[PDB]
């Protein structure tokens, strides 16, 4: 999960 | 204790089916009612193939249906009465694909009430009022228009009130353009209550009356009333005004009548019996369904008797009246619930119980001199027309539907020692019974398997030019060479393809027109159209590692993770992009998207590294080879895949990633921008997974092939993800021949085989294995994995009664009257199949029934035990008495001489058998009696517990007899089921519900220690812990019984409470299902999964009870529920809380066939419910998927 | 007034397994049966009422069962206008709950089909 | 040479 | 047949010479000021359209248009 | 046949005896126009007047709304298609706030300097499928579209003093600019204009 909030990412990481 | 109801299976039996034009085109429809589900039917014409276009849930009992049409209208409006109160009228939706609510109007209370409306639904043949009508004194009409939107308007109701009448069918009558009229089968039972005699029940007669509605003066009348000479059971609407004369044809029991009002006397034609009948004399016989086929030219009728005879009725007028009916043979048919003849020369017949048929009418009944008898036929006082029927000569089989109903057994079980375990069940009635193995996935059937030397790494499929629809060569790679096929009827190695032979193969397409491509790890070999070839080596040491292939667009990646691709520019030859990109980390696999159909070339590019990151590429000219996206994974990617799937507009585009793990990855791919979204997980298999691109139904699927494979296609415009009921596969590819157009080729280990999916969109497949009677029920040999099974018909003649009685029938036939030998010797010698014939009928009283041991693998009779003439089983056991030691013995109980209306019996007997030769064969032991039906047989400790009306008994086994040993007789009523646990045994009273009994050994004596509070009519039971018991009705709804945690077994054999135990049982959860369930089974259905409570319905619908594991969850998924009640209610005009609180309010389940209809909503409404639970519709969709991912399929 | 209070709690509650306050309640509602003032007599028949929808009219055909065939018009005729206020509001799903009554000499009582066994 | 035979084929006119 | 009026109008008045009827069958036609039509018979238009179909080649409909499901609630 | 993007054209033309009846066929033309550009494809009108091309676009949003939707939500997703990205435009200089949210845009010399930049961004990206432009769209920068329809084939000449139909180099240029070669293997294009003159067309844009 995210680093600001734990937010579940799914992978999902874009520009 | 939270429960979430799913259904798996839903019901496939059919009560009611309509045909019309729904769609509104000229395309022809069938509209099905499910009882609580209403489902759309397209048949094909060419294909002839029946597709299930909608299907939708109502949440209610489907009590009559109907199509009606405006004057002038094209398009048909289907008009339901329920139980709801209301009667709607609702409207198909092509565009949007759902039915459409146009009217709902309120009349009446709820439930299947005796007075409120809702039972008969008979519309006017013009299309000017529809009729609503209760079994008894309550009647409405609705009078339909259109107004000046063409948009239908109704109005008040007109009520037609006749108090103490009883109304057996009622039919609107086809006057031209008159007021409309409606006929009735009325009955008036006021004078027959009040003669204490009781004559005047006897000699009171039932009437046709005919209803006038009074357009002008806006009321309905009662006009014609006049009494019938039997008591007919339904009416036909013979068609009138211009074409054929406005009648009524009245079936009755031996008869049919053709009445109108008027100066027209009644015309009465005998219904032909079957020549040589094994059936009891006193029977008569009935019509059980009709359909009418009107033609421009003429018309005629197509009723179907109780035997499943269809006979052609045609009325034959002179001038303004009809002046005989004819009757003709037609064909024979399973007995239906309703007949449809479609347009198109088809007749849908959807059988009452098993399995649906859509025939093709190959000829109607002209031709071929078969007798065809007449109501002017003068026939003499007693006897009557005689046929003789035969097999199919007007109908041909074109299709059949699977139904599993009725289920009347089930058990889920691993009996074929794959780890998924299979469902065993038992369903039919009579001679079409059968048992059935249902397992979950696609039906996998093979075209052709054939050996290959050595075992081969991959396998493609070419085409010789991109119009060819079929295609042309196979390719094959080994681990050192490269073999090439040429399909056709026969498949053999050509060497003349151009193909390398030398080096193996990483993939072979055609790019352009007709261009091919092979590229191998030592470079890539293009061949033109007149073959000549080019070569392009690779630079250096390097060598290919992994490529990528479009129709256009070439792209390989050398040793070190260095790109490069080619693009076919219109000099038709791959040329080379002037940089190559460096990457950080060498690739292990990449794809690249299918080219749309107009574009040039395919944007994105998807490649996977060993960092377990996959990063996406851009291959636009202003940006060649520059990343978009990248997203990070758990495990490092064996394959991706990018697909279009959904489309009809356009799909929507997926990338597809596949692991070390064996989850599956099924990602969000931006079209124009490339920003991969939300990936939904799924795990699959045990090994890596590889994804290989096919086509089903001119659509672009995926196979995922691990352990198991897995094929993820879109149905219905809605996904799907089902594994293949077939051994695991090492490679596949599309294939498309004359032999089969949509096929996948895969290589296993040394083999290559041809596949094809005949049936897509299923949950089940099913093989199915025939029986004799109605099975009722079975138990599994625990060392064997044998199946034992009793079947029992009431009304039935056994095998050897069967044989006198026809033996008797042939001596009738000489005493009769030289040549007669002759044709008795045919009668002796005929034998019609009786699972498409009928089984003869033998009366009240007469009982068939045999024990049966049967292998689940392969379907075969191990062996067969035939009982006596009015002896019937009821209960099976297999055990082991432990005092006689390691002997398995079979256990029938047998009721014999049984009535059912009214009730007796004249005793009972338990049959001992052994199981000798590892489950082969029964040995019979001995036969025990007892003096009422044994209802219940169960194992208890190395002795048996038997349930004998209402004495509860234990059994030991004795040389000469079974033994009897400390009965208990304080049960209520008759017992029907038993179950164990420890020294607790469960008794299920007919009507009594559950009773908690202890055994307490040192005393010898059973002891009712606790029961509950409710009146029950307990079906099944099945035991969720040691303190729980969950039950089912005959009523539709399961209940889940607590024992409270204070209560003590410790009682010692006065006062009770409320007449019955002094403790009681807490009822934890309600719950109306809807429909009949006879089956629970607390399981696990998948590998790897949680348990759940599995239940089957007599429909034939399959459903699982889960638990909640939090409450986070389980606020969740109420919310969604009481969301969805008022933003999505019920397409009936039910009341969902209403409807789940059928018999006793709803507690603590939350249905999730509602909670899924989240993704039928509209969007503004899926936006605006998922606003409140704070959630986006993604979201809500993946929390709904991943409670039935987690628990089924 | 507590009749009415438990007439509106009843509604509300329904469907969400709150049954065991409110046969509790019930037990102390039902005595109040026997009042002959018209103001708490159509307090008490509203109660029942709510009642009916919300632990169900099994629970309320087992309360009147003993006094519709009791000795006293008093007893009976209040009994009897408690059912027919059950079978109007219930009148389907009352098929199931029905007790079984016996066959004398020369009627049948016994509804046979439900008896059936599969 | 591997030469085979559809045994089972799927079409209807 | 060719004299068949749907005053009336022909497929004109009634001469002094002679409800639900709509549709006649007449003898002679002559003029003083206006059309009169003589000698006629009632018949229906039904009627002779089976007769002679070549040269001819009633309805209940409720009154009240009634509520759609848009002014209904 | 040396065209880079193959052009399959298609002729649409009135034969109204009135002119005011003519104008109302005109429109009901172009939403049928429009249904076809309902898959991926863009669609781009050419009006005879700037004034008139404003008020086209507003005109066939109004025909999608009735229509329920008949090519409305072209792309597949709620998502796709760059639609966040049009919503992140909510300020325009221009009346690009209202039209920004639609699918169609319309780009115009009149409107602004930097927003025409702004809204030519937003089509390549594709942002909107259909969009409306004055010739100097053809003859300025370059962009072209899948497929191009010019509307009533006319045009105002002030050094005629009246109504001239549309010359042929203004034709050539705008038809020319239908269908990209990268973009596309083919396009097409529709030109609607008065059957009188609908010979005339067709000796230019093939070689007669």
């Amino acid at each position: 999960r995210c680093y600001v909030c734990d937010q579940q990412t799914n992978g999902v990481f874009n520009p | 204790m939270f429960l979430y109801n799913l259904t798996l299976q839903r019901a496939t039996g059919i009560s009611f089916a309509i045909h019309g034009n729904f769609s509104g085109t000229k395309q022809q429809e069938i509209v099905v009612s499910r009882g609580k589900i209403l489902e759309l039917l397209r048949p094909d014409p060419n294909t002839g193939k029946v597709h299930t276009l909608l299907t939708v849930e109502v949440f209610g009992v489907i009590r009559s249906l109907m199509a009606f049409r405006l004057t002038g209208g094209t398009k048909d409006y289907i008009v339901v009465g329920s139980d709801s109160g209301r009667i709607v009228i609702l409207e198909y939706q092509p565009s949007k694909n759902m039915f459409e609510k146009i009217h709902q109007e309120t009349f009446g209370k709820s439930g299947c009430r005796r007075i409120v409306p809702g039972q008969f639904l008979a519309v006017d043949p013009k299309g000017r009022a529809v009729m609503i009508s209760a079994i008894e004194k309550q009647k409405l009409v609705y009078i339909l228009n259109r107004d000046a939107a063409a948009r239908l308007t109704i109005s008040s109701p007109l009520e037609a009130h006749k108090a103490n009448t009883l109304v057996y069918h009622v039919v609107g009558v086809d006057v031209g353009f008159e007021n409309p009229m409606f006929a009735c089968l009325e009955m008036d039972y006021e004078e027959a209550d009040n003669d204490p005699t009781g004559e005047a029940a006897a000699n009171t007669q039932q009437t046709l009356t005919f209803y006038e509605l009074d357009l002008g003066l806006n009321h309905v009348v009662r006009k014609y009333s006049e009494p019938l000479e039997e008591h007919g059971n339904f009416l036909i609407t013979v068609p009138g005004g211009s074409d054929g004369p406005s009648g009524v044809l009245i079936c009755s029991e031996n008869y049919i009548t053709y009445k109108n009002f008027g100066d027209q006397p009644d015309i009465r034609c005998p219904i032909p019996r079957r020549r040589n009948d094994l059936d009891d004399p006193e029977r008569g016989m009935i019509f059980v369904c009709s359909a009418t086929h009107k033609t421009k030219s003429m018309f005629f009728f197509l009723a179907q008797t109780e035997q499943g005879d269809i006979f052609k009725i045609t009325l034959e007028t002179d001038e303004d009246m009809v002046t005989e009916i004819r009757l003709k043979y037609f064909d024979t048919v399973p007995v239906a619930a309703a007949m449809c003849v479609l347009k198109t020369g088809f007749l849908f017949v959807a059988s009452e119980f098993g399995n649906h048929y859509l025939y093709q009418i190959a000829h109607l009944g002209d031709d071929d001199e078969e007798p065809e008898f007449s109501s002017a036929m003068p026939l003499e006082e007693g006897d009557t027309f005689f046929f003789q029927p035969r097999p199919l000569k007007n109908l041909v089989l074109v299709d059949e539907l699977d139904s599993l109903s009725p289920i009347l057994f089930c058990q889920i079980a691993d009996l074929a020692n794959e780890d998924t375990p299979q469902l065993y069940v038992a369903c039919g009635r009579g001679p079409r019974s059968s048992l059935r193995v249902l397992r979950h996935g696609l039906e996998v059937s093979e075209m052709a398997v054939s050996e290959l030397p050595g075992n081969p790494n991959a396998v493609w499929t070419v085409r010789r030019h991109i119009e060819d629809e079929f295609d042309a060569y196979i390719i094959v790679s080994f681990v050192n060479a490269t073999l090439v096929l040429s399909i056709g009827e026969t498949v053999e190695e050509v060497t003349d393809s151009g193909f390398l032979g030398t080096t193996p193969t990483l993939s072979c397409s055609l790019l352009g027109d007709d261009a091919l491509v092979q590229v191998y790890p030592d470079g890539i070999r293009h061949i033109r159209a007149d073959k000549r070839v080019n070569e392009w080596k690779t630079p250096g040491k390097k060598t290919i590692v992994k490529c990528a292939v479009n129709q256009r667009q070439v792209v390989i990646a050398l040793t070190g993770g260095e790109l490069v691709y080619f693009e076919m520019d219109p000099s038709g030859q791959l040329n080379e992009y002037t940089e190559r990109k460096e990457m950080s980390a060498d690739v292990v696999c990449m794809s690249l998207a299918n080219v749309p159909p107009g574009e040039q070339r395919s944007r994105f590019l998807a490649v996977g590294l060993v960092d377990n990151t996959v990063r996406i590429i851009s291959l636009d000219p202003s940006d060649c080879l520059q990343p978009l996206s990248m997203q990070a994974l758990p495990a490092q990617p064996e394959s991706l895949c990018i697909v279009e799937m959904g489309g009809t507009s356009i799909g929507f585009l997926y990338l597809n990633i596949g692991l070390q793990n064996g989850v599956l990855l099924r990602t969000v791919l931006d079209p124009v921008t490339g920003d991969l979204s939300d990936t939904r997980t799924r795990y699959l298999g045990s090994r890596p997974v590889k994804l290989f691109r096919v086509r089903m139904q001119g659509q672009e699927a995926v196979l995922a092939m691990s352990s198991r494979s897995w094929l993820s296609y879109s149905y219905q415009s809605r996904f799907h993800l089902t594994p293949l009921s077939y051994e695991t596969l090492e490679f596949a590819s599309g294939f498309a021949s004359e032999q089969c157009p949509e096929g996948i080729v895969a290589i296993s280990t040394n083999t290559l085989r041809i596949l094809a999916l005949e049936k897509l969109g299923a949950v089940f497949n099913q093989v199915a294995f025939p029986l004799q009677y109605t099975p009722r029920k079975f138990v599994i040999h625990p060392e064997s994995n044998n199946l034992i099974i009793i079947e029992t018909d009431h009304n039935a003649y056994t095998e050897a009664t069967k044989a006198q009685r026809k033996q008797q029938m042939a001596e009738e036939m000489v005493e009769a009257a030289e040549l007669a030998a002759e044709m008795a010797a045919a009668f002796l010698n005929e034998n019609l199949p009786e699972s498409i014939f009928g089984a003869p009928k033998a009366g009240n009283g007469q009982w068939a029934s045999v024990i049966r041991v049967m292998n689940p693998i392969q379907g075969n009779t191990l062996d067969l035990v035939q009982l006596e003439q009015n002896e019937a089983a009821f209960s099976v056991a297999v055990c082991r008495f432990s005092n006689t030691g390691e002997d398995w013995y079979v256990l029938v109980g047998v009721a014999k001489d049984l009535i059912l209306n009214p009730r007796s019996v004249a005793g009972g007997f338990v049959y001992t058998y052994k199981l000798v030769n590892n489950g082969e064969k029964l040995e019979f032991l001995h036969k025990t009696p007892v003096e009422e039906v044994p209802a219940a047989i169960a194992p208890f400790q190395g002795r048996v517990l038997i349930g004998v009306g209402k004495l509860l008994r234990v059994y030991d086994l004795g040389k000469k007899k079974l033994l009897r040993k400390c009965e208990n007789k304080h049960i209520a009523n008759y017992i029907s089921g038993i179950q164990t646990i420890g020294h607790r045994v469960i008794v299920s009273d007919v009507q009594e519900s559950f009773i908690w009994v202890r055994y307490k050994r040192n005393e010898n004596q059973l002891i009712i220690f606790a029961d509950d509070t409710y009146p029950r009519w307990v079906t099944t039971a099945s035991l969720l812990d040691y303190d729980t018991v969950a039950g089912a009705d005959k009523f539709g709804n399961i209940c889940v019984v607590r024992l409270p945690p204070n209560t003590n077994d410790e009682v010692d054999e006065d006062r009770g409470l409320l007449n019955g135990a002094s403790q009681k049982a807490e009822v934890i959860m309600n719950y109306h299902v809807g429909e009949t369930v006879l089956s629970l089974q607390k399981t696990t259905l998948i590998p790897g999964g949680s348990e759940s409570l599995v239940y089957t319905t007599l429909s034939g619908g399959i459903g699982i009870l889960v638990p909640f594991t939090s409450h986070e969850d389980h606020d969740f998924f109420q919310h969604v529920e009481m969301h969805l009640r008022s933003e999505h209610p019920p397409l009936c005009g039910r009341d969902h809380l209403s409807f789940r609180s059928y018999y006793f309010p709803v507690k603590n389940v939350i249905d999730g066939d509602l909670c899924e209809q989240f993704n039928s909503m509209e969007p503004n409404k899926q936006k605006n419910v998922s606003e409140e639970l704070d959630r986006t519709p993604p979201e809500v969709s993946k929390k709904l998927e991943d409670i039935r991912t987690r628990y089924a399929f | 007034t507590a009749s009415a209070v438990v007439q509106h709690m009843s509604l509300g509650v329904y469907g969400f397994g709150c049954e065991d306050s409110l046969n509790h309640l019930l037990n102390y509602v039902w005595p109040n049966v026997f009042e002959t003032s018209p103001h708490v007599i159509q307090a008490v028949m509203g109660a029942l009422e709510g009642l009916r929808v919300a632990i169900g009219p099994c629970r309320m055909l087992q309360y009147c069962l003993q006094g519709l065939f009791h000795p006293a018009r008093k007893v009976r005729d209040v009994y009897w206008k408690i059912y027919n206020s059950i079978y109007i509001g219930s009148q389907d799903a009352l098929i199931a709950h029905y007790p079984r009554i016996y066959n004398d000499d020369k009627n049948t009582y016994i509804r046979y089909e439900l008896d059936y066994i599969l | 040479p591997i030469s085979f035979g559809f045994t089972r084929t799927s079409a209807r006119r | 047949f060719y004299h068949t009026a749907r005053g009336y109008r022909t497929v004109v008045f009634i001469h002094p010479n002679s409800q639900q009827p709509r549709w006649l069958l007449y003898h002679e036609l002559v003029l003083t000021t206006k059309e009169f039509m003589r000698q006629v018979l009632e018949i229906e238009s039904s009627w002779l359209l089976e007769v002679a179909p070549h040269y001819y080649k009633a309805k209940k409909m409720p009154k009240k248009i009634g509520k759609t499901r848009e002014e209904l609630g | 046949s040396f065209r880079p993007v193959p052009l399959e054209q298609t002729y649409v033309g009135i034969t109204e005896k009135k002119a005011i009846k003519r104008f109302q066929i005109m429109n009901e033309i172009v939403y049928e126009k429009i249904m076809e550009h309902a898959g991926k494809n863009q669609v781009l009108v050419f009006v005879h007047s700037r004034k008139e091309t404003g008020k086209t676009a507003r005109a066939i949003r109004d025909m999608c709304l009735e229509k329920d939707t008949l090519g409305l939500f072209l792309r597949e997703g709620s998502a796709s298609t760059e639609v966040l990205r049009t919503e992140a435009e909510q300020c325009k200089n221009l009346e690009l706030k209202d039209l920004l949210p639609y699918g169609f845009a319309i780009h115009h010399a009149g409107m602004t300097r930097v927003d025409r930049t702004l809204v030519e961004d937003l089509f390549a990206d594709k942002h909107i499928q259909v969009l409306v432009s004055t010739a100097t769209l053809a003859w300025g920068v370059n962009l072209p579209a899948h497929t191009v329809i010019i509307k009533g084939t006319q045009v105002y000449s002030p050094e005629k003093g009246r109504w001239t139909e549309l010359g042929a180099l203004d034709i050539l240029q705008m038809l020319g600019r239908a269908g990209r070669p990268q973009y596309d293997t083919k396009g097409e294009g529709i030109l609607i204009t008065s059957h009188g003159e609908l010979q005339y067309y067709l000796s230019l844009l093939n070689q007669q």
